[PDB]
């Protein structure tokens, strides 16, 4: 259970999203 | 003055600002440079979420301070 890779994001990351959380992974694609 | 904003990917951008700039103004600058709608921006400084109607000066944000940008849907 690890926190998201994104600075100051306190969601949990997941493996499918490369250690980002789902929300940040979605924005990472958008940007 | 100039401040730094560290983003999702760990990329850091520079912004040219004034102490009297509001957080709203800062998000408008990030929208300009990055294309991100201000309503999806959350700016964090010293562990606290920053409110749109307040100024950088209000939050004791000085030249070369680094803010963290977190993106959130709705
Ligand atoms: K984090
Ligand atoms: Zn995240």
């Amino acid at each position: 259970k690890q926190r998201c890779r994104a600075p100051a994001c306190d969601h949990f990351g997941n493996a499918k999203c490369n250690g980002y959380c789902n929300e940040c992974f979605q924005f990472k694609q958008m940007y | 003055m100039q401040i730094f904003v560290k983003t999702l990917t760990g990329k850091t951008i520079t912004l040219e600002v004034e102490p009297s700039d509001t957080i709203e103004n800062v998000k408008a600058k990030i929208q300009d440079k990055e294309g991100i709608p201000p309503d999806q921006q959350r700016l964090i400084f010293a562990g606290k979420q920053l409110e749109d109607g307040r100024t950088l000066s209000d939050y004791n944000i000085q030249k070369e301070s680094t803010l963290h940008l977190v993106l959130r849907l709705r």
